[PDB]
Protein backbone atom coordinates (compact mmCIF):
# COMPACT_ATOMS: atom_id res chain seq x y z
CA UNK A 1 0.00 0.00 0.00
CA UNK A 2 0.84 3.79 -0.16
CA UNK A 3 3.18 5.92 2.04
CA UNK A 4 3.30 9.64 3.18
CA UNK A 5 5.55 12.12 5.15
CA UNK B 1 40.54 16.21 -6.92
CA UNK B 2 40.72 15.84 -10.78
CA UNK B 3 37.30 14.04 -11.08
CA UNK B 4 34.26 13.18 -8.82
CA UNK B 5 31.72 10.34 -8.74
CA UNK B 6 28.35 12.17 -8.47
CA UNK B 7 24.67 11.12 -8.90
CA UNK B 8 23.53 12.63 -12.24
CA UNK B 9 19.78 12.39 -11.36
CA UNK B 10 17.83 12.56 -8.06
CA UNK B 11 16.92 9.28 -6.23
CA UNK B 12 13.78 8.80 -4.14
CA UNK B 13 10.48 6.99 -3.75
CA UNK B 14 6.82 7.26 -4.80
CA UNK B 15 4.68 8.94 -2.09
CA UNK B 16 0.86 9.50 -1.87
CA UNK B 17 -0.49 11.22 -5.04
CA UNK B 18 2.06 9.42 -7.31
CA UNK B 19 4.67 12.13 -6.53
CA UNK B 20 8.44 11.46 -6.41
CA UNK B 21 10.01 12.37 -3.04
CA UNK B 22 13.83 12.87 -3.39
CA UNK B 23 16.12 11.17 -0.80
CA UNK B 24 19.44 11.94 -2.62
CA UNK B 25 19.63 15.17 -4.69
CA UNK B 26 21.11 15.30 -8.24
CA UNK B 27 24.91 16.02 -8.36
CA UNK B 28 25.65 14.61 -4.83
CA UNK B 29 29.20 13.12 -4.39
CA UNK B 30 29.20 9.32 -3.61
CA UNK B 31 29.73 7.70 -1.21
CA UNK B 32 26.66 9.06 0.74
CA UNK B 33 23.74 7.98 3.04
CA UNK B 34 20.47 9.99 3.65
CA UNK B 35 17.38 9.01 5.73
CA UNK B 36 13.77 10.29 5.99
CA UNK B 37 10.78 9.00 8.00
CA UNK B 38 7.50 8.20 6.20
CA UNK B 39 4.19 6.77 7.59
CA UNK B 40 0.96 5.03 6.34
CA UNK B 41 -1.62 6.58 3.94
CA UNK B 42 -4.72 4.81 5.51
CA UNK B 43 -5.78 3.36 8.95
CA UNK B 44 -4.88 -0.27 10.03
CA UNK B 45 -2.38 -0.32 7.07
CA UNK B 46 -0.22 -3.50 7.43
CA UNK B 47 2.29 -2.76 4.60
CA UNK B 48 3.88 0.03 2.47
CA UNK B 49 5.27 -0.29 -1.09
CA UNK B 50 8.79 1.29 -1.45
CA UNK B 51 8.94 2.22 -5.21
CA UNK B 52 12.48 3.56 -6.05
CA UNK B 53 12.71 6.41 -8.62
CA UNK B 54 15.62 7.98 -10.63
CA UNK B 55 14.83 11.28 -12.41
CA UNK B 56 14.00 15.02 -11.85
CA UNK B 57 10.24 14.87 -12.80
CA UNK B 58 7.66 15.48 -9.95
CA UNK B 59 5.09 12.94 -11.31
CA UNK B 60 6.49 9.48 -10.23
CA UNK B 61 5.27 8.02 -13.62
CA UNK B 62 7.67 10.41 -15.54
CA UNK B 63 10.83 9.11 -13.69
CA UNK B 64 12.81 5.84 -14.22
CA UNK B 65 11.78 2.98 -11.88
CA UNK B 66 14.79 1.11 -10.27
CA UNK B 67 12.56 -1.43 -8.45
CA UNK B 68 9.99 -1.67 -5.62
CA UNK B 69 9.69 -3.82 -2.42
CA UNK B 70 7.11 -4.26 0.40
CA UNK B 71 7.58 -3.95 4.16
CA UNK B 72 4.57 -5.68 5.85
CA UNK B 73 4.08 -6.40 9.60
CA UNK B 74 2.94 -2.81 10.36
CA UNK B 75 0.86 -3.06 13.58
CA UNK B 76 -2.65 -1.55 13.43
CA UNK B 77 -2.63 2.24 14.18
CA UNK B 78 -4.15 5.52 12.89
CA UNK B 79 -2.51 6.59 9.59
CA UNK B 80 0.47 9.00 9.96
CA UNK B 81 1.33 7.42 13.37
CA UNK B 82 3.74 4.61 12.25
CA UNK B 83 7.48 5.51 11.67
CA UNK B 84 8.81 3.88 8.44
CA UNK B 85 12.43 5.12 8.15
CA UNK B 86 13.67 4.90 4.49
CA UNK B 87 17.50 5.11 3.98
CA UNK B 88 19.27 5.56 0.60
CA UNK B 89 22.95 4.46 0.90
CA UNK B 90 25.39 4.68 -2.07
CA UNK B 91 28.88 3.24 -1.20
CA UNK B 92 32.20 3.90 -3.07
CA UNK B 93 31.37 1.05 -5.63
CA UNK B 94 28.24 2.98 -6.94
CA UNK B 95 25.71 0.49 -5.44
CA UNK B 96 22.49 2.00 -3.94
CA UNK B 97 21.15 0.08 -0.89
CA UNK B 98 17.59 1.16 0.14
CA UNK B 99 16.01 -0.01 3.48
CA UNK B 100 12.58 0.46 5.12
CA UNK B 101 12.56 -0.02 8.97
CA UNK B 102 9.23 -0.02 10.94
CA UNK B 103 10.67 1.79 14.05
CA UNK B 104 8.00 0.12 16.32
CA UNK B 105 8.15 -3.51 14.96
CA UNK B 106 11.99 -3.50 14.37
CA UNK B 107 11.29 -5.24 10.94
CA UNK B 108 13.29 -4.30 7.76
CA UNK B 109 13.25 -4.83 3.94
CA UNK B 110 16.14 -3.87 1.59
CA UNK B 111 16.73 -3.74 -2.16
CA UNK B 112 20.19 -3.46 -3.80
CA UNK B 113 20.41 -1.65 -7.18
CA UNK B 114 23.74 -2.09 -9.09
CA UNK B 115 25.75 0.95 -10.33
CA UNK B 116 24.91 -0.22 -13.92
CA UNK B 117 21.12 0.24 -13.21
CA UNK B 118 19.08 3.32 -14.26
CA UNK B 119 19.32 5.64 -17.29
CA UNK B 120 22.54 5.99 -19.45
CA UNK B 121 24.47 9.29 -20.12
CA UNK B 122 22.07 9.95 -23.09
CA UNK B 123 18.71 9.25 -21.31
CA UNK B 124 20.02 11.40 -18.39
CA UNK B 125 20.52 14.65 -20.46
CA UNK B 126 17.04 13.87 -22.05
CA UNK B 127 15.48 13.69 -18.48
CA UNK B 128 17.20 17.04 -17.46
CA UNK B 129 15.82 18.26 -20.86
CA UNK B 130 12.13 17.38 -20.10
CA UNK B 131 12.41 18.52 -16.41
CA UNK B 132 13.07 22.15 -17.57
CA UNK B 133 10.58 21.88 -20.52
CA UNK B 134 7.74 20.62 -18.23
CA UNK B 135 8.70 22.58 -15.04
CA UNK B 136 5.34 24.54 -15.40
CA UNK B 137 3.15 21.42 -15.89
CA UNK B 138 5.08 19.67 -13.00
CA UNK B 139 4.51 22.74 -10.70
CA UNK B 140 0.74 22.53 -11.54
CA UNK B 141 0.65 18.74 -10.85
CA UNK B 142 2.48 19.25 -7.50
CA UNK B 143 0.17 22.00 -6.12
CA UNK B 144 -2.90 19.89 -7.17
CA UNK B 145 -1.39 16.86 -5.27
CA UNK B 146 -0.81 19.16 -2.24
CA UNK B 147 -4.49 20.37 -2.57
CA UNK B 148 -5.73 16.72 -2.87
CA UNK B 149 -3.74 15.78 0.32
CA UNK B 150 -4.97 18.91 2.22
CA UNK B 151 -8.54 17.91 1.19
CA UNK B 152 -8.08 14.20 2.20
CA UNK B 153 -6.59 15.32 5.56
CA UNK B 154 -9.49 17.81 6.13
CA UNK B 155 -11.93 14.93 5.16
CA UNK B 156 -10.62 12.06 7.38
CA UNK B 157 -9.78 14.59 10.20
CA UNK B 158 -13.40 15.94 10.25
CA UNK B 159 -15.03 12.42 10.06
CA UNK B 160 -13.08 11.27 13.21
CA UNK B 161 -14.04 14.61 14.95
CA UNK B 162 -17.75 13.98 14.00
CA UNK B 163 -17.63 10.51 15.76
CA UNK B 164 -15.82 11.76 18.96
CA UNK B 165 -18.57 14.49 19.08
CA UNK B 166 -21.62 12.13 18.84
CA UNK B 167 -24.80 13.57 20.50
CA UNK B 168 -22.76 16.83 21.22
CA UNK B 169 -23.24 17.98 17.55
CA UNK B 170 -26.59 19.60 16.56
CA UNK B 171 -28.48 17.34 14.02
CA UNK B 172 -28.57 20.45 11.68
CA UNK B 173 -24.74 20.88 11.69
CA UNK B 174 -24.19 17.07 11.14
CA UNK B 175 -26.61 17.07 8.12
CA UNK B 176 -24.70 20.08 6.59
CA UNK B 177 -21.18 18.74 7.43
CA UNK B 178 -21.92 15.19 6.08
CA UNK B 179 -23.20 16.72 2.75
CA UNK B 180 -19.94 18.73 2.27
CA UNK B 181 -17.76 15.66 3.17
CA UNK B 182 -19.70 13.54 0.57
CA UNK B 183 -19.11 16.29 -2.08
CA UNK B 184 -15.41 16.76 -1.10
CA UNK B 185 -14.76 12.90 -1.19
CA UNK B 186 -16.40 13.07 -4.71
CA UNK B 187 -14.28 16.11 -5.77
CA UNK B 188 -11.10 14.36 -4.48
CA UNK B 189 -11.90 11.54 -7.04
CA UNK B 190 -11.43 14.16 -9.86
CA UNK B 191 -8.60 16.36 -11.23
CA UNK B 192 -10.16 19.86 -10.62
CA UNK B 193 -8.13 21.69 -7.88
CA UNK B 194 -10.59 24.67 -7.87
CA UNK B 195 -13.56 22.34 -7.16
CA UNK B 196 -11.69 20.59 -4.26
CA UNK B 197 -10.89 24.03 -2.74
CA UNK B 198 -14.64 24.85 -3.21
CA UNK B 199 -15.73 21.76 -1.18
CA UNK B 200 -12.97 22.67 1.34
CA UNK B 201 -14.54 26.20 1.61
CA UNK B 202 -18.05 24.64 1.99
CA UNK B 203 -16.72 22.46 4.91
CA UNK B 204 -14.87 25.25 6.88
CA UNK B 205 -18.10 27.43 6.86
CA UNK B 206 -20.52 24.58 7.95
CA UNK B 207 -18.03 22.95 10.44
CA UNK B 208 -17.52 26.04 12.72
CA UNK B 209 -19.55 24.44 15.61
CA UNK B 210 -17.93 20.92 15.21
CA UNK B 211 -14.46 22.56 15.55
CA UNK B 212 -15.64 24.34 18.77
CA UNK B 213 -16.61 20.92 20.24
CA UNK B 214 -13.04 19.61 19.58
CA UNK B 215 -11.86 21.67 22.58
Amino acid sequence: KNIIL
Amino acid sequence: VLLLDVTPLSLGIETMGGVMTTLIAKNTTIPTKHSQVFSTAEDNQSAVTIHVLQGERKRAADNKSLGQFNLDGINPAPRGMPQIEVTFDIDADGILHVSAKDKNSGKEQKITIKASSGLNEDEIQKMVRDAEANAEADRKFEELVQTRNQGDHLLHSTRKQVEEAGDKLPADDKTAIESALTALETALKGEDKAAIEAKMQELAQVSQKLMEIAQ
